[PDB]
């Protein structure tokens, strides 16, 4: 068992799913621009579309790993890790929350293997810091 | 191999000799790569001037 | 009067308070006019007193600090939580002294009854009360000089290179 | 004693003083505070 | 060998629970240590050890060995 | 500069703007404060360049603010002007050696004018020694080097807020006017639609009463504030009328008890709000109020005005009504909306200059109060400016600020990066800020206005998370304290070369593109669907016509320390944060080595940090030695530079500078002449390159541990020099002074062997725990000895000397040679404090090699403690006999979501081996030929910018074209995995293993400083428990949770002994020690002292605590 | 009642009541939890060669923790004549002192603890053995019980003295008798 | 109100306490060693 | 039970797999067991 960037295999079918749901997103954006839907309708439709895309990519990823992959062997045996983290590493990171607790209707369509752009990294820092602060306070609350 | 030194105007490793470009703690690293062979079972001594 | 008699935790009489106030006033005036901190010699000459007196007057006016002043950013301790108690019984020293006492009693036992008794009653080991030579002679019914003779003999006996090493370490 | 050592020390003490409450030292915290064997585990008189 | 000897399961066959075994072994160890300390001086009621020992063995280990072998009895007072 | 070491870069984007002077944030502020010639050039260089409007230096502004000073009658006046500075009396080196405070004298031209006969008494007044700031943005206070960090505060102004009550299900509005140095006023509309005018948080009045007091009649209010029913309802529910009646009502409500009067109320209100002496919102406050409400009142002076009050009331009532836009005074129109208190449009930055100005102003307030009081009380015609001005308060305030202030911090000097990051730090807590425990979860968030102004990655991981941050690389501080960022202007879809500095509000106004936007190369966007940021910070796709700004470059949002992590975009935010926070703890090793695969930000950081010696004027090096470099400049003058050698930093490390030039070389200005503590040829180098293999190895690297090779100990790869200083002073006592000498009363002569003539250890001597460094004797006077001691003395005849020893000895567990001895005598003119005859300092230095227990870590948040150091022979070695220097567990990579380290390792191997890809007509090979990265000699360093690094395609392709080794084979297969051999068994490992070169740092968490044990030692004073800490011996605390665990096991005797005969049983500690030493039974515990102290305190509170026995009889506890 | 009095620095004075209340009063800081003697602390490393009931103490910490016992033992073996010479010999750090320490340390359990102590398996008794270094060695299996990682964590060592304390630490708190978890009954001392 | 009052009125009715203990004529003084006046090195005194 | 609780109602001791002894401090064990997982419960 070893880790090399060639072991982290992103599914080969991610491109097609992402492209199709990007076409759907563009269609909804055009519909909103003309004026046949309000803002909340666009937000909810995009959130649903990208949740579906994330689930499809996760399923393809799960079906793609060979049974002898070092990372799949680490996760399957129960030694360490779980499936959400391996989805984030090789797949689609998904939807993230805003500075205020509310989903941003524009997902991070790139995994940590393919590298995030500047805006995606900035968006992820929000949840990162919120989780860190919650971890900081949980200790005192549980102690009391 | 070499096992110890002593310089004319030096008391410890953490100092410098007037006139040389290296600290006394870099001369030590430079003479650690000094490959020598010896035949005497006693601690022979050689001189650099 | 009341301020001089009630403004300090460690009270200072009125005259010494006056001296301290005058010294502070002179020092402040010298700092203002000259623009530099006055050295002790300048104050001594201006105030017409020895430099040691100026130093003592400076040391008298200091006010105490508190043991409850916080020192850490978090605030988990006070200034009085790291003051080592320099007048407690260190258990190692106490046990060492007890062992020394036991060893001394054991060594003094090897001597004769008379010599050990005179040493004990001369250094007051049993009661802690030193006694004069004449009283020791009275109890022993001998001359004072004779008693002095016995003490020297035992003192040299213990300080010999045959019985000293049992007591050298404890010194 | 236990209530005072928990929290609201001033209120607990000013109430106990007026009520003249007497502590019998039957818990764990009281024995821990005063420095004797807790009435649990090996500190029970059945085992000692 | 070491601190896992004798096994706890075998020891617990001689008492009721761990809590009583602790006091049983501790009292026996104190008796053995007192016997060693005052062995030279005048004789006292203390006895033991009842088993083969080592050069400088912890009295608690000897007490546990004696308890396991079945050379002691605990009453109630 | 052009004289930088080679580093082949993988960047594909051309940056149009260079990073600014990273130290400007402090130097520029202090230059403004002083009024230096540099600030004069900057302000004169404001010819349509920069926001350098303020023409007044800080001290000039303060003096002009405090002038003129007049008495209650105006008979005479006093004024200050034309502040001047004299050269400093001591250099930095002298100040640090002798523990001075590097500063300069300050003179003020003060003139006293008497209105009778027209007198003028202009003269010079000395206003104390003003501390100066070095060229590195640091102060030298009392010999120690300090840093003043900026502060993030809430800018003064008017803020409108709304809240919703879950119970009443109605919205409640509020409006505050928060000044600087003033009294607040807050209006609020509650569920009852009543316009409360809460004043100075004093209960709750009605705005109608205040309006009537201000001089408004009911008819005017009705005809003006009529369209909105809330204020009509407030008016009807008044039951009062008349200006005098309302004014007296207000005074009675807010100042009850005193005899009400009309004049008292008016004067009180004017003093509260309209008096500039006790209320002054600064230029920022006036600017913000004008911007929000539209009033174009001049910024020359700011004091609350009635017009502002009515404007605020109008704004609040319109906002509550439901309006969205409004007509504003002296403006076209304004938008009605609530304010976000976290937006950097509302949060400003108080830099060093502003803080020092505030302290100087506070001192000058008392100074002028004293001046006016003494001017009034004393006589006239015999008074001159020199005898009126008392400068004690000013210097006292300056000293108070520079010492015992939360913003004047003891500098961090682990390495150049730590020092540079200590500056450029924005702290949101401190005097006038907020508190650690009161900050909520909304002020610690990453607000979308932090982009390009504050880093979102670098923050402390403790309970300070979010309250301390770092300024972004391109960030700049406005004239009013706000933070600006640069953007390239794009017009008609064409990206021009005009850079505009934009603040948070202007950023909200526009739509900003993204840094890496593919272009047709004719300065025009390509894809027609560009991801851009919009008003609310939301990202959206837009066409290339709406865009009007673009980012200057990628990595515009990441701080200086976060821009040195290669492959940052492949790392989770948490791991990047940890790596950034953990790169500041690496220690400087004896031999430095720049990273093999780094970013482009090492040279700039190392040179701008100020720890690298740089040539001042071009010339040719004349003479060179490890202690100095003398260069003959071109203009005929010669200059000699000195280098620090084995100095000591604040943190105990060693500062040592190498020389990188030769005798015959030629140097241009800005060229690097000497390295720094942790630099190699000019660029930052915090660690070493080690050959790493990813695999579990017999469990020695289990659960984050690390296995090392013995080579790293043989060649001092991870060895560092550490220095400590020990200080002892001979002072005066009641029974005479103390003396320093080698005539110690009773010490075997062998100890006094390395001591010199005056009883101070010799330079070059090696010391071990218990050795004597300085020999000191303290008199003790008459004492009575115990009978046994006297008898023993009589035996051995050793007369007592009456003076005991207090010599200085090395603490327990310390070793090393003696580097330096510095001795100060009070009788040699040294400025020792009162009652300190002599002082002496001894420096001990030792070289530490890496050993198990020492903590190592990388740049991607991967840390661990060395748990094994194997011989070279039994290490997994490549097919050509090359052992690996470090073994890391792979199980930690995936679950932690930082694949960046694997990529760094692959690229490090590629850089180490070198490659040659020139004739390849391959897609990925073409991108390499357009940037000049075709042929790379083995061992060359490479650069992958933060967000524009090397794509995986290029790495995969290059891995197949490396230079074959001496045997004509490539050891690493195209999948990145090599084929290793087992060091011990000798058989090859079943499958290929991933190997490469990783950059490893040596953190400052060495096990030498962590170990500490105790059997017995010092004890506390009031309660007799052990003395916690490590400067003492100190016992480990046994808290509540441990007590609960022991109770849960059911172990009562262990707990009882842990609580009685180990901490508090005063008479039991000695008894147990004696029992152990004599080999017998441990005695029974007693009663702890803390219980007795508690009972004594309770009895002192007039409580009748008593302990009862079986029968109702007290015990009395002795 | 009213405004508190203040001394230098304008900080409120401490009264009799303030000494009994709060997280830093007599009741909570000095009575329920105290500092103890015969205790040490250090960073933990991993030793996979140990058994489930063994721990590795650095010889400096072991020597400083067992000082009275080693002094008495080396007085017994005539390596010294009296406790004074024995104490000096131990302090100066001779060679035979460690040979004696290796045998006075046998069959003497030590309590290992890691703060925070969330449950009773956070304190466990191990049999010590000397190791060459400045870091403690912890069996890999007990980590889960301690929630202890090897990225800079530290642990504390306490020394039972009396026969009752030793019997408790040996029979009740031993490391190899605590496989199961009190919360639900599932093993925690398991390969992870 | 009467129920609340009776709780404090009843306590003194039966127990050995008396209301007069709520007003002090003499004030106790804690032993000096619990409010130490320690002399730091250099002559500075620290109080409690 | 007149005094406290009794072993048979408490049942087996999950930490040892046998009937709970007659001196066990079940209250502190319950408190610790309930409170330990507090940090895992994401707020
Ligand atoms: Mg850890």
């Amino acid at each position: 068992v070893t880790v090399a960037i060639s072991d982290v295999v992103v599914p080969e079918a991610k491109k097609a799913i992402v492209k199709g749901y990007e076409e759907q997103d563009e269609k909804v954006q055009k519909q909103y621009e003309r004026g046949l839907i309000t803002k909340e309708e666009r937000t909810q439709e995009l959130i649903a579309i990208w949740t579906k895309a994330t689930n499809e990519v996760a399923e393809a990823m799960n079906a793609n790993f060979p049974k002898t992959n070092p990372i799949f062997m680490m996760v399957d045996s129960g030694a360490r890790g779980n499936m959400m983290q391996m989805r984030q590493i090789a797949g689609m990171r998904g939807l993230v929350s805003n500075a205020k607790n509310e989903t941003i209707p524009r997902p991070i369509k790139a995994s940590f293997r393919e590298g995030l752009t500047v805006l995606e990294y900035f968006i992820s820092t929000h949840g990162a810091r919120k989780g860190l602060a919650d971890t900081a306070l949980r200790t005192a609350d549980s102690g009391y | 191999a070499v096992t110890s030194i002593r310089i004319d105007g030096v008391l410890h490793e953490f100092t410098t000799v007037p006139g040389v470009k290296e600290d006394v703690t870099d001369l030590i690293l430079n003479i650690k790569q000094l490959v020598v062979s010896s035949e005497h079972d006693e601690p022979v001594v050689m001189y650099l001037r | 009067r009341a301020m001089a008699d009630q403004a300090r935790t460690i009270r200072i009489p009125v005259h010494m308070v006056e001296v301290i106030n005058k010294l502070a006033r002179v020092q402040r005036q010298m700092l203002q006019d000259l623009g530099r901190e006055p050295t002790p010699e300048e104050l001594a000459k201006e105030l017409d007193m020895t430099p040691e007196k100026v130093i003592e007057v400076q040391k008298y006016g200091r006010e105490p600090i508190s043991l409850h002043t916080p020192l850490g950013e978090d605030g988990d301790s006070e200034f009085g939580d790291l003051i080592e108690d320099s007048e407690a019984v260190v258990p190692a020293d106490a046990v060492s002294f007890t062992l020394l006492q036991e060893q001394l009693h054991s060594v003094l036992d090897t001597l004769s009854e008379r010599e050990a008794g005179v040493v004990s009653m001369r250094f007051g080991l049993t009661d802690g009360q030193p006694k004069t030579l004449d009283e020791i002679g009275k109890v022993y019914g001998v001359t004072r000089e004779r008693i002095r003779q016995i003490e020297s003999k035992t003192m040299s006996k213990l300080r010999h290179p045959s019985r000293s090493q049992v007591l050298r370490d404890y010194l | 004693l236990s209530a005072a050592s928990f929290q609201e020390t001033t209120r607990v003490l000013t109430d106990a003083a007026i009520n003249a409450k007497s502590d019998s030292l039957i818990g764990l915290k009281e024995n821990v505070i005063i420095g004797k064997l807790i009435p649990a585990g090996t500190g029970l008189s059945r085992y000692r | 060998e070491g601190i896992i000897n004798p096994p706890i399961d075998e020891l617990l066959e001689a008492t009721d629970s761990k809590y009583s075994l602790v006091i049983y072994a501790a009292k026996r160890a104190r008796q053995i240590n007192a016997y060693y300390s005052q062995l030279g001086e005048g004789l006292l009621e203390y006895v033991g050890p009842l088993v083969d020992t080592h050069v400088h063995e912890k009295p608690l280990s000897i007490a546990l060995r004696e308890i396991n072998a079945g050379l002691l009895t605990s009453e109630a007072i | 500069a052009s004289t930088a070491p080679l580093r082949i870069s993988f960047a594909k984007i051309k940056e149009p703007l260079e990073v600014p002077n990273l130290l400007a944030l402090q130097t520029e502020s202090f230059d403004w404060l002083l009024g230096n010639a540099a600030w004069k050039a900057r302000v004169e260089a404001a010819l349509e360049s920069g926001q350098d409007v303020p023409t007044k230096s800080g001290l000039e502004e303060i003096f002009e603010e405090i002038s003129p000073i007049e008495d209650f009658s105006g008979s005479m006046s006093l004024t200050f002007r034309d502040h001047r500075f004299e050269p400093p009396k001591n250099s930095i080196d002298e100040c640090k050696d002798r523990d001075f405070t590097y500063g300069a004298p300050l003179f003020v031209t003060a003139e006293f004018t008497n209105n009778e006969t027209g007198e003028i008494k202009s003269q010079t007044v000395f206003m104390g020694d003003f501390p100066l700031m070095t060229n590195k943005g640091t102060f030298v206070i009392n010999g120690t080097e300090r840093v003043v960090v900026s502060q993030l505060v809430r800018s003064p102004g008017v803020y409108f807020d709304s809240s919703i009550d879950k119970t009443s299900d109605k919205d409640i509005f509020s409006a505050k006017i928060i000044p600087s140095r003033g009294a607040w006023l807050e209006m609020e509309i509650d569920k009852r639609d009543l316009v409360g005018v809460r004043i100075d948080r004093k209960r709750k009045q009605s705005v109608t009463v205040l309006l009537k007091a201000l001089g408004w009649t009911t008819e005017q209010i009705l005809q003006e504030f009529g369209e909105y029913e809330s204020m009509r309802a407030t008016l009807e529910k008044d039951h009062t009328q008349g200006q005098d009646d309302a004014l007296l009502d207000i005074y009675r409500k807010l100042r009850p008890g005193e005899p009400p009067t009309r004049e008292a109320a008016q004067t009180l209100l004017e003093n509260l709000y309209f008096n500039p002496k006790r209320y002054d919102l600064a230029k920022v406050g006036r600017y913000k109020v004008n911007k929000k409400l539209g009033a174009d009142e001049p910024l020359d002076a700011g004091v609350l005005t009635t017009d502002d009050v009515i404007a605020t009331i109008k704004y609040l009532v319109k906002l509550h009504a439901g309006e969205t836009e409004t007509i504003g005074e002296n403006g076209n129109e304004i938008v009605v909306e609530t304010d976000d208190i976290d937006h950097f449009g509302n949060r400003r930055l108080r830099n060093v200059g502003e803080l020092i100005q505030n302290q100087v102003r506070t001192g000058l307030a008392r100074m002028e109060r004293v001046v006016r009081e003494r001017m009034t009380t004393q006589d006239v015609e015999a008074i001159t400016p020199q005898t009126l001005i008392n400068i004690r308060p000013v210097v006292a305030s300056i000293k108070e600020f520079f010492g015992t202030s939360q913003l004047s911090q003891f500098m961090d000097q682990n390495n150049p990066l730590s020092g540079l990051t200590h500056k450029r730090r924005l702290s949101a807590l401190g005097p006038g800020g907020l508190s650690r425990e009161r900050a909520g979860f909304e002020v610690r968030d990453v607000h979308p206005s932090h982009y390009g102004r504050m880093c979102p990655i670098e923050t402390p991981e403790g309970p300070n998370i979010g309250l301390i941050g770092s300024l972004a690389s391109y960030g700049r501080v406005n004239a009013f304290g706000f933070i600006e960022t640069p953007y390239r202007k794009v017009v008609d879809g064409q990206v021009t070369d005009e850079v505009d500095y934009v603040t948070a509000d202007e950023e909200d106004r526009f739509v900003i593109a993204q840094a890496n936007a593919a272009l047709d190369e004719e300065l025009r966007f390509s894809e027609n669907r560009v991801l851009v940021r919009k008003r609310g910070g939301e990202v959206d796709y837009v066409e290339p016509s709406d865009v009007d700004y673009m980012d200057v470059s990628p990595r515009q949002m990441v701080s200086v320390a976060t821009a040195m992590i290669p492959f940052l975009e492949h790392d989770d935010a948490n791991r990047a944060l940890m790596g950034a926070n953990m790169m500041r703890q690496a220690v400087p090793l004896i031999k430095s080595e720049a990273p093999l695969v780094g970013t482009g930000m090492e040279y700039r950081c190392a040179t701008d940090a100020g720890d690298v010696l740089k040539a001042e004027k071009d010339g040719v090096v004349q003479e060179l030695s490890a202690d100095y470099i003398t260069v003959a400049n071109d203009d005929g003058t010669y200059i000699t530079y000195r280098l620090h050698k084995f100095s000591r930093s604040n943190q105990g490390t060693s500062v040592n500078q190498k020389v990188v030039v030769d005798e015959g070389d030629r140097v241009i200005e800005g060229q690097v002449l000497a390295d720094g503590p942790a630099t190699e040829d000019g660029e930052m180098a915090l660690g070493k390159n080690l050959l790493v293999a990813f695999m579990p190895w017999e469990g020695h690297n289990y659960e984050d541990a690390i296995i090392l090779s013995q080579r790293l100990v043989q060649d001092d790869v991870l060895s560092s020099i550490h220095i400590e200083e020990h200080e002892v002073d001979a002072r005066d006592t009641k029974l005479g002074p103390e003396e320093i000498t080698r005539d110690i009363p009773n010490v075997s002569e062998e100890v006094l062997a390395d001591l010199d003539e005056r009883g101070i250890i010799r330079i070059g001597a090696e010391v071990v725990a218990g050795d004597i460094l300085v020999g000191k004797v303290t008199p003790k006077g008459e004492t009575e000895l115990t009978p046994e001691e006297r008898l023993l003395r009589a035996i051995f005849g050793e007369k007592a000397r009456e003076v005991r020893d207090t010599s200085l000895k090395v603490p327990h567990g310390e070793i090393g040679k003696i580097i330096g001895v510095r001795v100060f005598d009070r009788e040699e003119g040294d400025e020792l404090p009162p009652g300190v005859n002599q002082l002496v300092r001894v420096y001990v230095a030792q070289k530490r090699k890496i050993t198990d227990g020492d903590k190592l870590a990388g740049r991607h948040g991967n840390k661990g403690v060395i748990s094994k150091i194997l011989p070279i022979e039994d290490m997994p070695f490549l097919e050509d006999g090359t052992p690996v220097d470090i073994i890391l567990n792979p199980l930690g990579v995936p679950s932690r979501m930082n694949p960046g380290q694997v990529l760094e390792i692959h690229l490090g191997w590629l850089a180490s081996r070198g490659w040659d890809v020139s004739g390849l007509a391959d897609e990925w090979a073409q991108r390499l030929q357009a940037i000049g990265a075709d042929k790379v000699a083995p061992g060359t360093n490479v650069a992958t910018p933060v967000f524009d690094g090397a794509r995986e395609d290029e790495l995969a392709g290059l891995l197949n074209h490396t230079i074959p080794n001496r045997d004509g084979e490539r050891m690493v297969l195209p999948t990145g995995k090599a084929r290793l051999f087992d060091g011990r068994s000798g058989e090859p490992f079943p499958d290929p293993i991933s190997v490469g070169y990783m950059y490893i740092l040596k953190l400052h968490h060495l096990v030498d400083d962590k170990l500490h044990a105790r059997s017995t030692g010092p004890y506390s004073m009031i309660t007799q428990q052990p003395l916690g800490g490590k400067a003492q011996f100190g016992g480990q605390r046994f808290g509540e949770m441990e007590v609960w665990a022991l109770e849960a096991y059911g172990a009562a005797y262990a707990l009882q002994e842990l609580l009685t005969i180990k901490s508090d049983d005063v008479t039991g500690r000695v008894k147990v020690y004696e029992a152990i030493v004599k080999g017998e039974n441990i005695p029974e515990p007693g009663i702890p002292e803390s219980f007795k102290v508690l009972i004594k305190e309770m009895q002192s509170l007039c409580l009748n605590v008593e302990v009862l026995s079986s029968d109702g009889m007290s015990i009395e506890m002795r | 009642r009213g405004r508190p009095v203040t001394g230098p620095g304008n900080r409120p004075l401490k009264s009799l009541s303030d000494m009994l209340k709060g997280k830093q009063g007599r009741f909570r800081q000095n009575l329920l939890g105290k500092r103890v003697d015969y205790s040490a602390r250090s960073v933990i490393v991993v030793g996979p060669q140990l058994k489930l009931h063994q721990c590795g103490l650095p010889k400096a910490m072991a020597l400083e923790l067992f000082k009275p016992f080693v002094m008495k033992r080396l007085v017994d073996l005539n390596h010294a004549q009296n406790i004074k010479s024995a104490k000096r010999m131990v302090e100066r750090g001779r060679t035979v002192v460690y040979d004696v320490l290796e045998e006075v340390i046998a069959e003497h359990p030590v309590l290992l603890n890691r703060a925070p102590t969330l449950h009773r398996l956070g304190i466990q008794a191990f049999e010590p053995q000397l190791v060459e270094g400045k870091a403690i060695q912890i069996h890999p299996l007990v980590c889960t019980a301690f929630n202890a990682d090897f990225d800079g964590d530290q642990m504390a060592v306490h020394l039972p003295l009396s026969a009752e304390a030793q019997a408790e630490a040996r029979i009740l708190m031993l490391s190899s008798n605590n496989i199961l978890k009190p919360a639900d009954g599932r093993p925690v001392t398991m390969p992870t | 109100r009467a129920l609340k009052r009776l709780k404090v009125v009843s306590a003194f009715l039966q127990t050995a306490n008396s209301p007069k203990g709520m007003v002090l004529d003499c004030v106790p003084v804690i032993p000096p060693d619990l409010r130490p006046m320690v002399q730091l090195d250099g002559g500075r005194f620290a109080t409690s | 039970s007149a005094v406290g609780t009794c072993a048979f109602c408490y049942g087996r001791s999950l930490a040892t797999g046998k009937l709970v002894d007659i001196g066990e401090a079940v209250g502190i064990i319950a408190a610790q067991s309930i409170g330990e997982p507090g940090t895992q419960l994401t707020m």
